[PDB]
């Protein structure tokens, strides 16, 4: 009772209320979000994982990723970079699901944000160059067709106009059953213009353009379906006397897209420039995923600018995917990307896989940081944050292996061992671990009273064979030593031969005097000089003060 | 259940759960799941404590706790036997903070207290305590804190509503008064310097006015943009925050027992996150 109010006037001078909370921030990047009820008072909470990708969770996927990449032996930084970045969006096609527009979203920059090529030379560098956008187009109008299959396939089952059906037939390519169907209402002079298409040539434009302007000064009644196949013939499907807004009412703009590249020329233009042409007639979403990637192809020119404003504009693209095309295409440099694309698409989705606890594909994603510094400080900071997340796969230590300098992650390891509740063991792994490169001076106040343990010859001559080491390695952090580190040179050869001074006695008193100093903190480390002094100088008559009484220096007396 | 915590830092390797409560006690509940396991009661101090903060290894690892008397009690294991070193008793109101630095600083604790002072506690292998004292706000201190964004400050905020960047000298192993930063009505209760690995560093001045302006540079020497978190009164005065390493998550404690963990998103504004 009397502890309530005494709490309410300190919490009235401190500015505190009765009900507080707290979470913070923890090494694998976590909360301790207070709640009352607990015994740690704690619920440790998730932090939200914003990617959650199934197929992160394979890390085969981690070393794919590894393989289509150049890895950079960096001179700045002698960390991981990479210098070549030829990225697959091909790699997560075999972990996927394989029915979602996801899949059809990664296959779409499959076609467009990472190559297709012919295979062998045709003769003429026109001809060479025009067969890579061919190949190119060939699955890339195998994606526009497929993906309007069903809004088609709809409209063939529901009633249409004979001409409708024609029209819709050719919308999922078919050019002979057109032609049959064509065939069948009597009509064999139509059925020669359907099998024209699947080509046009120049001469039926300027025909077909004729022929719907002979329609206009003519006279009333026309179809609006015969209006469409002559669309396709003047070569010109929007860009023609009628633009096709009855089909964005009904049909998508994806219905657009497949009616450039099949009947509006067959790539005597160039792809990028014929899907920005449609870009500026047609408005493709800034919201759909599988929409930005049309517009970024048609804005390959300069992407930076149209990405950082559609990145805002769409989330049903993950942190991972606007990450990837910023890799792939600025080491192939075919999309304009500062470095600070990749810099800050780097700490993002870096960010997401430490919440995931995915450390190691963090730490491959960090290297991809390619300003200088920037490699410096996430590379060495993650690594001796986390050790345990780095050996959890062969493949999480073999970028330890890498280019990083063993050296950093026992460093880390190590780091981590030094307690003081268990540290005989994990001391001794500074010098035997050796990426301290010779730190024995917290070994000599680690043995201590742990000569008090046992005394036997190689216990006794442990300390002879890791102050042996205090030479082969040169001194280096703490180190500068055979004062206090020539105790145990003669605490031997005095316990072992009776001896009358060879004058590294005369070392050893000086060196207890100071190891005394040091006690680096523990109990008594700072009264076990003497008990080893009042082991052994007592070799001679000779009483010398200790390192009180008497007895405590010498054990003659 | 468990008195009234007010902090619980966990270690540098995320371990040692430091739940330190209104019962005068810290109760280091050594973590393995739920079997947070207790290892030991730091029975010492003589008021609530208040804050933990772990030292990050060099030595062992070196809990500095403080509380309501003025005691900041240096403990440190004995085979895990917990135990004072030495005493920082020097603090005449209650202790704010307590909280370790980088050691490409050194060991230097980082003592506030809202008597007024800040004392850079300079530690040593002697095993003592060295206070270099500045008196930064005379309505007191409410917290300090480092600056490791690549550098080297602490900032202040207190009682009289200045947030005072104290950038680096070391004329002395304290640091100069820089610039002061204003726009409160209410105590500035915590100065939450961003340790980013990135040049861009933030600055979430929670506050007893319920504005937690994160003050938004781009850079170590940059802007100071009001862009605040939440941009009202927000429900009851907000308590301690912390931003995350990587993904800049301001964790945005309030009174009302919620944390609106509230991520980045790349303009300095600041969109929900749980």
């Amino acid at each position: 009772n009397d502890e309530i109010d005494n709490a309410k006037l300190i919490m009235k001078e401190r500015r505190f209320t009765a009900s507080y909370t707290f979470a913070k921030f923890s090494t694998g990047s976590m909360l301790l979000t207070k709640d009352i009820v607990g015994k740690s008072g704690v619920s440790i909470k998730r932090l939200p994982t914003e990617l959650q990708r199934k197929f992160l969770f394979d890390d085969v996927y981690l070393d794919k990723e590894i393989e289509k990449v150049t890895i950079e032996a960096r001179k700045s930084n002698p960390y991981p970079q990479i210098s070549e970045s030829s990225l697959l969006f091909k790699d997560a096609l075999d972990y996927m699901e394989k029915t979602s527009s996801d899949y059809n979203l990664w296959k779409l920059s499959s076609i467009l944000f990472d190559p297709v090529s012919y295979p062998y030379k045709t003769d003429n560098d026109q001809v060479k160059m025009a067969l890579l956008k061919k190949e190119r187009h060939c699955r890339l109008t195998s994606w526009i067709v497929s993906q309007i299959g069903p809004e088609i396939e709809e409209k063939i089952r529901n009633s249409s106009n004979e001409i409708e059906q024609i029209f819709l037939y050719l919308l999922l390519n078919d050019v002979v059953r057109a032609s049959k169907l064509a065939i069948e209402s009597k009509n064999g002079h139509l059925s020669v213009l359907i099998s024209y298409l699947g080509s046009n040539d120049p001469r039926i434009r300027d025909l077909a353009e004729l022929q719907l302007q002979k329609w206009s000064t003519g006279g009333c009644s026309i179809d609006k379906n015969i209006s469409k196949i002559y669309k396709l013939l003047s070569g010109s499907p929007f860009e023609g006397l009628f633009s096709l807004k009855e089909l964005e009412s009904e049909f998508s703009w994806l219905c657009l897209l497949n009616l450039t590249l099949c009947y509006g020329q067959i790539d005597e233009y160039s792809l990028e420039s014929l899907v920005q042409s449609h870009l500026d007639k047609f408005s493709l979403p800034y919201d759909d995923p599988i929409g930005v990637i049309f517009q970024l192809y048609a804005a390959n020119e300069n992407t930076e600018k149209l990405y950082k404003e559609v990145r805002q504009r769409t989330n049903a693209l993950d942190v991972q995917f606007c990450w990837y095309l910023i890799q792939t295409l600025r080491f192939n440099g075919t999309r304009v990307f500062s470095k600070e694309t990749s810099d800050e698409a780097t700490f993002a989705f870096a960010a997401q896989l430490e919440f995931a606890q995915l450390h190691g594909h963090s730490l491959f994603v960090s290297c991809f940081l390619n300003d200088d510094k920037a490699a410096e400080d996430t590379i060495k900071r993650l690594v001796m944050r986390e050790i345990t997340l780095l050996r959890a796969s062969t493949n999480d230590h073999i970028l330890n292996r890498l280019k990083i300098p063993s050296q950093l992650i026992f460093n880390a390891q190590a780091l981590k061992d030094r307690y003081e509740g268990n540290y005989l063991s994990e001391v001794q792994n500074l010098l035997l671990g050796s990426s301290y490169d010779l730190a024995e001076m917290a070994i000599v106040t680690s043995l201590g009273p742990r000569l008090l343990l046992s005394n036997n010859p190689v216990q006794n001559n442990e300390l002879k064979t890791l102050r042996e080491i205090l030479n082969e390695f040169p001194d280096s952090e703490r180190d500068k030593w055979s004062v206090s580190i020539n105790v145990f040179e003669v605490y031997l050869k005095l316990v072992l031969d009776n001896v009358e001074t060879q004058e590294t006695i005369d070392s050893l008193i000086s060196g207890m005097k100071i190891f005394y100093d040091q006690y680096k903190h523990c109990r008594e480390v700072a009264a076990c000089c003497n008990v080893m002094s009042q082991e052994i100088v007592s070799k001679i008559l000779e009483k010398n003060n200790p390192s009180l009484g008497q007895p405590e220096k010498a054990y003659l007396r | 259940h468990n008195e009234l915590i007010h902090d619980a830092v966990l270690d540098y390797y995320g371990k040692r759960l430091a739940t330190c409560s209104s019962d005068k006690t810290i109760k280091i509940f050594e973590v393995e799941g739920e079997t947070h396991k207790l290892i030991d009661t730091l029975t010492g101090h003589e008021g609530p404590v208040w804050r933990v903060d772990w030292a990050h290894p060099k030595f062992g690892t070196i809990l500095a706790s403080c509380s309501y008397d003025g005691k900041v009690l240096i403990w440190k294991e004995e085979n895990g036997r917990w135990s004072q070193i030495a005493v920082h008793a020097v603090h005449s109101a209650s202790v704010n903070s307590v909280q370790w630095a980088p050691h490409e600083y050194g060991p230097l604790l980082l003592v506030a207290s809202s008597d007024g002072k800040v004392s850079v506690v300079e530690f040593k292998e002697n095993g003592t305590t060295s206070p270099i004292i500045i008196d930064a706000h005379a309505i007191g201190v409410n917290s300090a804190s480092w600056a490791p964004a690549t550098s080297r400050k602490f900032v202040t905020g207190g009682a009289d509503n200045l947030v005072k960047i104290w950038k680096y000298n070391s004329d002395a192993q304290t640091y100069v008064l820089e610039s002061t930063l204003e726009g409160h009505s209410d105590w500035v209760r915590d100065v939450a310097w961003s340790p980013t690995v990135l040049l861009r560093s933030y600055l979430a001045s929670v506050s007893q006015d319920r504005t937690c302006i994160i003050w938004t540079q781009d850079n170590e020497q940059g802007p100071w943009k009001k862009t605040l978190l939440k941009e009202e009164k927000f429900p009851d005065v907000l308590w301690r925050a912390s931003w995350s390493l990587s993904g800049n998550v301001l964790a945005l404690s309030g009174g009302d027992n919620k944390v609106t963990l509230w991520k980045e998103n790349l303009e300095g504004k600041w969109e929900p996150a749980g």
